[PDB]
């Protein structure tokens, strides 16, 4: 109702508030998470904590992108109403890291922090190209998308032997590489299977040895590694187990990380995933493949309808909830990842059936290439002349007298 | 050598000074961002003073026309053309009032996994 | 330059035809040799090569496809590209060009080129 | 840079050089390491000198 006149309703367009992207930015203590849940229960129909469709089902799809809880409650309907909620906690969600791994496990897997990187990936690839070949006939990169899988702990047995192998020297013999007892590597094929002994290097033709291209120059790398491999808080990441008792995806399980994120294995409408279990610096991991996932998903659903003239039929929402923690505006490599599927979507995703919501609460740290993308704007109290200002910088409408009733909002 | 231009823009202050400034023709619609209307105001070369202050004010179908061409600043009604331009999307909302719906997920990894890829 | 059968190489061309294995480089007089000036410059630079060789949308630059399908697209179709986007064949007065399908990251290469053109 | 790439080898080598206890050290973890010994290493490998003679180790 209008402030002035209760007496008066308010009604917005739905087909041109909802189909574009929406940004909701407000002060410390002003009800922002509240405005947010009643916009979201209004579209989803739950009113009084009543299920007003309660004989019928509606194509209504959001997922939300959780950082400190706070929302299932809102959506803890009783049992009696027919509202199933998809609330999956992360650290407990098993996702595999073998699917795109481009930008969220090889990047600390064979490089950390130093530019070694120019002779860490000169064997590793050829490694789990045979492997990933072995499996079944294809051909693969250091970087790949493609949802295969792929054994880790084998190929890095190459890894541990290349700083445990001495390549034979010995003249008049081809240079293959030397075993303890004295047989050459015809093939590196082997390695992968289980790390060989090598006789140590020597200079004497009898036993004429050189140390390999990386031996002894990644020890505490590699210890790093296999340090992560059991690490007691990557469980969820399927590190953990480095293939054990949960490993059964051969090449065809692949549709049911889709329907879990997604939400159709149990007929549910809103999906909540919770990053608040997952420690720091480690959640730009999983962001770069579950925004991948719906954009492909969304792209390749829509191209196949237009061969009998439709559309897509199954619009999705995505709700961002501190956007300064994962999306800064001054930042290094640390985060990359994100903000190129974030920015995927903010240009591309009108055409495929895909939107975003942006809430934070201190918009000079969002970035602007995101942020100018949005067509409406929600402001609630506001008191810091930087953040008044570069909001003022960006609204459609910037007239003096809507911009003096900011800060005297209750 | 027999070539123009013409430049068409939502925010006039995001655009390149050195194309933009070379422009001898102008067609003004409402505006209501006071950084873009001080840029149109710099870049503006006519002799209008009050008649400038009207863009935050303009309606449906009026523009305001400045330059060579035109003898005096002047502000015209256009009419509608025939046939009309249209875009195609999708209304979320519509399709969010229907019944649920389920894809088919096995024709979309097929697709999706064209011998990999 | 010494492969593994020890042949030597009269010039560097045959580079540009497979992907030719050496030896291994050694202090030894027997099979002395020393890495190339440029051994390690180029790690990741082969692996974007591969990366964007076979994306498939990037199709219309003809960067993939070494099947013999259109392979013969040597300097002898010009005119007909230059003819298809002034609108000569099959006369026309407007012509609209669509880049809607386009990545965002490839999108001003083809503005530029039509424009040069 | 480069004194502090020698600092940073000589003080891998010498960190666990004695000390078994740590399994799965790189650099960071609360360890002791004399630091009179890596400005020896760093002080032998200014003044280092290479024997080039024939039929002995390149030592």
């Amino acid at each position: 109702n209008l402030a002035q006149n209760e007496e008066v309703s308010f009604t917005l367009d739905g087909d041109k508030f909802f189909s574009k992207h929406v940004a909701v930015v407000g002060s410390t203590g002003s009800g922002k998470s509240c405005a947010v849940a009643k916009i979201l229960q209004n579209v989803v129909g739950i009113n009084d904590a009543r299920n007003i469709n309660k004989s019928d089902k509606k194509n209504s799809h959001i997922i939300i992108f959780d950082i400190h809880s706070e929302y299932k409650s809102a959506f803890e309907i009783d049992k009696n109403e027919d509202f199933n909620l998809n609330y999956l906690d992360v650290e407990k969600l098993k996702l595999p890291y073998w699917l795109m791994n481009s930008e969220e496990l090889e990047t600390l897997f064979i490089e950390s922090n130093e530019q070694n990187s120019h002779n860490q990936v000169s064997q590793f690839k050829r490694a789990v190209v045979l492997n990933k070949e072995k499996y079944n006939p294809e051909f693969k990169k250091i970087t790949y998308d493609s949802p295969v899988y792929f054994n880790i702990n084998e190929v890095f047995n190459y890894i541990y032997n290349l700083n445990e192998e001495v390549i034979n020297k010995i003249e008049g013999e081809p240079s293959l590489p030397k075993l303890s007892n004295g047989e050459l590597v015809e093939n590196r094929q082997i390695y992968f299977n289980e790390k060989l002994e090598f006789t140590s290097s020597n200079t004497s033709k009898a036993t004429k040895a050189s140390n390999g291209p990386f031996n002894g120059e990644f020890n505490r790398f590699l210890s790093r590694f296999e340090t992560k491999l059991t690490d007691k808080r990557l469980e969820f990441l399927l590190l953990n187990q480095d293939v054990e008792e949960n490993s059964k995806y051969r090449t065809e399980h692949f549709e049911d990380i889709l329907k879990q994120f997604m939400g159709y294995l149990d007929r549910s409408n809103v999906s909540i995933i919770d990053l608040s279990g997952i420690p720091f610096e480690v959640l730009s991991i999983t962001i770069s493949l579950i925004s991948r996932l719906i954009f492909d998903f969304a792209f390749h659903y829509s191209k196949l309808q237009h061969q009998k003239d439709e559309l897509n039929d199954i619009p999705f929402m995505i709700v961002c909830e501190e956007a300064h923690n994962y999306i800064p505006r001054t930042g290094g490599i640390e985060f990359k990842a994100a903000k190129k599927s974030i920015e995927r979507i903010a240009k591309e995703g009108r055409k495929y059936g895909l939107s975003l919501m942006v809430v934070s609460q201190r918009p000079s740290e969002v970035s602007d290439t995101i942020l100018s993308q949005c067509n409406n704007f929600i402001n609630l109290r506001l008191t810091n002349i930087n953040d008044q200002n570069y909001i003022k910088n960006l609204l459609p409408d910037n007239s003096r007298s809507i911009s003096e009733i900011l800060p005297t909002l209750g | 050598y027999g070539l123009s231009l013409m430049v068409v823009s939502q925010r006039p202050s995001e655009v390149s000074d050195t194309i933009l400034s070379q422009c001898n023709n102008f067609i003004n619609l409402r505006l209501t961002n006071i950084n873009d209307q001080n840029y149109i105001k710099n870049l503006l070369p006519d002799n209008s003073r009050s008649i400038s202050e009207i863009l935050p004010t303009l309606g449906a179908g009026e523009c305001l026309v400045v330059g060579d061409s035109t003898p005096i600043p002047s502000i015209v009604k256009l009419e509608l053309p025939n046939p009309e331009p249209r875009s195609q999307s999708i209304k979320f909302h519509k399709k969010w009032s229907e019944s649920w719906r389920t894809p088919s997920f096995e024709e979309v990894i097929m697709r999706w996994r064209k011998e990999n890829g």
